[PDB]
RNA sequence: AGUGGAGCCUGCGGCUUAAUUUGCACCCGGCCCGGACACGGACAGGAUUGACAGAUUGAUAGCUCUUUCUCGAUUCCGUGGGUGGUGGUGCAUGGCCGUUGUUGGCUGGUUAAUUCCGAUGAACGAGACUCUGGCAUGCUAUUCUUAGAGGGACAAGUGGCGUUCAGCCACCCGAGAUUGAGCUAACAGGUCUGUGAUGCCCUGUCCGGGGCUGCACGCGCGCUACACUGACUGGCUCAGCGUGUCCUACGCCGGCAGGCGCGGGUAACCCGUUGAACCCCAUUCGUGAUGGGGAUCGGGGAUUGCAAUUAUUCCCC
């Protein structure tokens, strides 16, 4: 009841009771207190004495301890002599933790620490844990490790159930120690693993990991010593399959091995193999978590020692000399451990070829291809479960390796005229198309191009002999083998030099082979989407974009059709180009719109040309399209004046360039042609034209109050429009609406508050147009929240 | 134990008998569902101390059955009530 | 919009007896649906089309001898009958 | 291949028995308590309550048999074909569970160990049911009004996030990428102290000992054998399904049942490379109710349990 209180020794004294008199801290209570520790040896009276003194001893009176050290350890030593001659526990648990204080803050320092350090062994836990702790709060807040290393090794030496204590304590303190003296506690932790039993085994494994763990320096563990550990430490492996010590030595090994890496990656990489072997041997314990742990060790082995100092390995071969051949025997053992001796770890064999293959293929190519065929044999099993598994590790063959030298290890026996159809590689046409990213192009096109021409003539010379199965399978092999274009389009490295083979042949079956054409254009949009990071190949794309812009407006612009690709592929490739070929292209399009002789789809085709060509013009020719386009915004066609509506969209929408520029040339002509055409606008044309009003509302300056309240009443009733889409652009406009009201006063509450009764007579009209503004109102309260005022928001409840 | 113990039919002193009709009256004009048990706790009160209920007493407990009737044990409580000789 | 079972699955056998027939794009797929199938629903019709044009635009991905054996199998069934 | 033959064991009948329970229930003895209503009796002359000691008892005991000390209306005797209440049971009956997503947040002793016991919070969202609209310059008596049918939209396409598949986000086109109508509910699982002067039918606990097939017989499952394709003695060499904080390794003692100590195993880790039996090899036995066959008996030792007697079980002769 009373240690939960405020005022008990809970809170309050460690905050205000530290202030003695006012000022913290003053000793002079504890030097006051001498008459009570002294000829008194009454329990639980010194005991909340101690405790008092524990506590506030840790505020820092520390020139004071420096000057009184003398007296504090005097009194101490003769506290612990009376209490280990009288036999108690809580005075004795107190004054080892003030003790801990004391050396924290601060040759009898020495004899201090000494005493501290003797009471560890004490068989009773609240002793021996708190000397424990107050031992590594002193270490850790050195000139005393040496001394304390020797007191373990001798504590070792004398001696069976403190060796468990002061193992947790070497656990604690391995990494603060000297080299010579972690030497000798590595001597002295090998002898006794000499011995059989098992949790002293366990408790010096867990010594061990805490003291790789920590990652020393130079001073604390040097590389050969490291070295000489790890080669030491081999000669245990409980046997294969015990699960308790086997996770911890692999563990140890792991740490061991990260650290020797840190230190001398040559050396590290060096001893490396013989720890791979080790861990493929082991893979054959029946534990599932023997193995899910040598998996994660050996793939953040590979990914963190190996990966990042591969570049200063460079190409390994057969003939390798140094650290290469360390990564060819590293190879050759998870090579070797692909064998059938596994055959239930075969998921996580292939997670770390995997892993090796993303690591390492690029510069591991010469000698790395038998295991590829190795695993390209073991598909060819009748039922394996590892197929999902099998074809992820040839995705990352190919991605580092190359499809190239694949194909060079594990050919494709698809080459022209076969005499039977069962095609054993046909996984991988997937796999390449899934997994090439950086790749030249010029492989895929001396590769890729006759066999592909070859296959379809094929195709259709079966075709018309009356074999429509088999010309069924290489149309579809054909197709499939088209769609690598993508994958050799992702990064390529020669397509500055490579693209000029490609620009007919694209042009071509972008023209007469419908059935490519998705692909070929979804081909060109990702390799824009990720290849004009340099100069001269996007030079090289804009010098064939002047060439395969009619194409594609002649392929969009021509009856029935996968417009919206094409569509979407125009609309990149022209923000990729040239301006002067966007403005003369623009004028055969105007010129194709302002031609009567023209059908109404094929106007509505060159108008969305005209809306792909609004925003990459100059804005001369951007002022004579709005010139153009602004009397047709009232047609009574609603497609045209959905058409004008997305290219007044268009053109507002680049926030640089040459739009802006137009639109800060344009605004009163804009605002009074905006203002004269709502009465005339159609119900589809609404989804873009509020988009084109929230295109120009994000840079409205203050003097444009009336054009907003005028637009007030489209922006509800479009608000509950039809389309949902005019509904989430109206629900946009209002948001950034109440936004640009925020910009032309001071007072943010008051401006949202002449927005709010801008819009407070819309609850008095007809009713669906109240219901507009209940929705309006909902809308508008989720946004600006507290900014309205709770109690206004209430009135409006 | 009001039916109980009014079954003991022991010697009723009046102030018991005056406290009994106090707390009778007090359920004059509640609106909530006596059970059975009650009007049965009635019925031996106006079984066994008949005698000692003055007149008032008697016509109270007659409004007392008019608001709060019961369709079974109500006409006992009436023929008890207008059969009963007092002191 | 969340996914039934009679569509998918009335989807799956349709492809598993008449995968020759089947096209790439979704007009294809609707007109193989109204030539196939009665499907009186046209909302069930709408959704055995998407669904069939999911799957058209997912194993064609695939490999191809499975595609190969599976032709084969439905060209000697279609010839035994 | 047998069973039905023989010995033993067991299941139904039957026979004995106090009981040999039945389709711990059984038996032999000793405790505890067992309505009110009506009427008639005793009752402050005292109704009735508690009690030491001794004894009866297989044992002790104010729960009994003596001897008087106390408590006093808190009462106790009898007769009713009269109800009945700590009763059992069904129905209507009111409340209450479970049922048909998402993101955060140490005084004490004790152990190898942050080991053991011991004191000791928040928010966000929530129809996958049926029908169906926007646009038709199309068919029908038909571009402006009609009303039948046929189309059209299905997340179909794009880019990101995604277990790379379910799904999510945004966008182009498109009239339509979700606008309108109808549908909470349900308890044969129930629960919890309330309502009907609710229908019915009546007015045991602990303790000690025994028995639980005791055996003339009938009807049936089984085990072991009637031997030479065998019994004894030694040597040799092979499993599998399972289980274990009672399975057990190892050392010592005893000839054997078995004792003592010290380890492993919460388990493909230890028993356990499960060193099994038939079988194989070698010895003795010689057609003899015999070295085949083992029942029933006499003595001794050990183990499990409060307890082994009517033999719990095991070992030896």
């Amino acid at each position: 009841a009373a240690h939960k209180e405020i005022c008990a020794v809970l809170a309050a004294v460690t905050e205000v009771i530290r202030s003695q008199g006012g000022k913290e801290t003053e000793t002079e209570y504890f030097a006051a207190l001498m008459t009570t520790m002294e000829a008194v040896e009454s329990p639980e009276s010194l005991a909340a004495v101690a405790y008092l003194l524990n506590l506030v001893l840790k505020r820092v009176p520390s020139p004071v301890l420096i000057k009184k050290f003398s007296d504090t350890s005097k009194a101490f030593m003769d506290i612990m002599s009376a209490q280990a001659s009288s036999g108690s526990t809580s005075v004795l648990r107190w004054v080892l933790s003030c003790l801990a204080t004391l050396l924290r803050k601060q040759p009898v320092t020495l004899q201090v620490y000494h005493g501290l350090l003797s009471f560890t062994v004490h068989p009773k836990p609240k002793i021996r844990k708190a000397a424990q702790h107050g031992v590594c709060s002193v270490l850790k807040g050195h000139p005393a490790a040496i001394s304390t290393a020797k007191f373990c090794i001798q504590e070792i030496e004398k001696s069976a159930t403190t060796t468990l204590h002061m193992l947790t304590l070497l656990k604690d303190l391995l990494p603060c120690f000297p080299e010579g003296l972690v030497k000798s506690c590595s001597e002295t932790l090998l002898r006794v693993m000499t011995l059989s039993h098992v949790l002293v085994t366990a408790c010096a494994m867990q010594a061990f990991h805490s003291l790789f763990h920590a990652r020393p320096g130079l001073s604390t563990l040097s590389a050969e010593l490291n070295a000489q550990i790890i080669t030491a430490l081999y000669d245990y492996v409980p046997s294969e399959n015990d699960l308790q010590p086997l996770l911890a030595w692999l563990k140890v090994m792991e740490k061991a091995h990260i650290n020797l890496v840190r230190l001398q990656w040559d050396l590290g990489l060096g001893h490396l193999p013989r720890f791979f072997g080790t861990a493929v041997t082991c893979l054959l314990s029946p534990h599932s978590q023997v193995l899910t742990a040598a998996t994660q060790s050996l793939k953040e082995i590979l990914k963190e020692c190996v990966a990042p100092h591969m570049a200063d390995i460079g190409s390994v071969t057969s003939s390798a000399s140094g650290p290469a051949q360390s990564v060819a025997k590293m190879f050759r053992a998870v090579e070797e451990g692909l064998t059938y001796k596994f055959h239930a770890a075969w998921s996580s064999v292939l997670q770390l070829l995997c892993v090796f293959f993303e690591a390492c293929g690029r510069q591991a190519h010469p000698v790395m291809r038998k295991c590829l065929q190795s695993l390209c044999d073991l598909r060819l099993s009748p039922h394996f479960p590892h197929t999902a598994a099998l074809d992820q590790a040839v995705g990352a063959a190919v991605t580092s390796m190359g499809p190239e030298v694949v194909l060079q290890a594990v050919p494709l026996e698809i080459d022209g005229s076969e005499e039977t159809l069962d095609f054993p590689r046909s996984w991988l046409l997937p796999v390449i198309r899934d997994h090439v990213q950086e790749t030249r192009l010029g492989f895929f096109t001396t590769y890729f191009l006759p066999l592909a021409n070859t296959l379809k003539s094929k195709a259709m010379d079966l075709a018309q002999a009356g074999s429509t199965v088999e010309s069924k399978i290489y149309d579809t092999l054909q197709w499939q083998m088209w769609t690598l274009l993508p994958g050799f389009c992702t990064r390529p490295t020669d397509v500055a030099i490579s693209f000029k083979g490609l620009a007919r042949t694209l042009g071509m079956a972008i023209s007469e082979r419908p059935d490519l054409r998705v692909t070929v254009c979804q081909a060109l949009r990702t390799l824009i989407t990720k290849g004009c990071q340099a100069e001269a190949d996007r030079a090289e794309v804009s010098r064939f974009a002047k060439n395969f812009l009619p194409i594609l407006f002649n392929l969009y612009g021509q009856p029935v059709a996968p417009r919206r690709a094409v569509l979407e592929t125009i609309r990149t490739y022209l923000t990729i180009t040239d301006t002067q070929l966007v403005n003369s292209l623009l004028e055969k399009a105007s010129e194709k719109v302002l031609d009567p002789a023209s059908s109404d789809f094929t106007r509505l085709s060159v108008l969305d040309l005209v809306v792909a060509l609004a925003p990459c013009a100059d804005e001369a020719a951007i002022s004579k399209l709005y010139s153009t386009i602004r009397p047709y915004l009232e047609s009574k066609a609603h497609g045209v004046q959905k058409k004008a509506y997305r290219v007044l969209e268009e053109v507002c929408a680049s926030p640089q360039g040459p739009g802006a520029l137009f639109v800060q040339s344009h605004l009163e002509d804009l605002k009074k042609t905006l203002l004269d055409s709502l009465r005339s606008t159609s119900s589809p044309a609404k989804r873009p034209r509020l988009k084109c009003l929230l295109h120009i509302v994000r840079k409205l300056s203050a003097e444009h109050k009336e054009f907003i309240t005028a637009l007030i009443p489209e922006v509800i009733l479009c608000t509950k429009e039809v389309s949902v889409g005019a509904r989430k652009n109206a629900f946009a406009l209002l948001v950034e609406m109440g936004h640009a009201f925020l910009r032309f006063g001071s007072n943010q509450e008051e401006a949202l508050q002449c927005y709010l009764v801008l819009i407070y007579p819309g609850l008095v009209g007809a009713v669906t147009m109240v219901s507009c503004s209940i929705l309006a109102l909902t809308h508008l309260l989720f946004e600006f929240k507290g900014l309205m005022g709770t109690s206004t928001v209430e009135q409006l409840l | 134990f009001l039916r109980l113990l009014l079954d003991k039919k022991y010697a009723l002193p009046y102030r018991v008998l005056d406290a009994l009709v106090f707390h009778f009256l007090g359920f004059r004009t509640e609106k909530r569902e006596l059970p059975v048990l009650w009007h049965q706790c009635l019925l031996t009160l106006v079984q066994r101390y008949k005698a000692d209920l003055a007149t008032d007493q008697k016509e109270a407990l007659l409004e007392l059955l008019r608001l709060q009737p019961h369709p079974q044990l109500s006409p006992e409580i009436r023929r008890e009530l207008q059969s009963a000789v007092p002191r | 919009r969340v996914r039934t079972k009679t569509v998918k699955k009335a989807a799956r056998v349709i492809i598993e007896k008449y995968y020759t027939r089947l096209g790439n794009d979704f007009h294809t797929n609707k007109r193989v649906c109204e030539e196939i199938a009665i499907i009186p629903s046209k909302k069930l019709r709408n959704k055995i089309a998407g669904y069939v044009t999911h799957l058209m635009k997912r194993i064609q991905r695939g490999p191809v001898r499975g595609i190969s054996i599976k032709l084969q199998e439905e060209e000697r069934e279609r010839r035994d009958n």
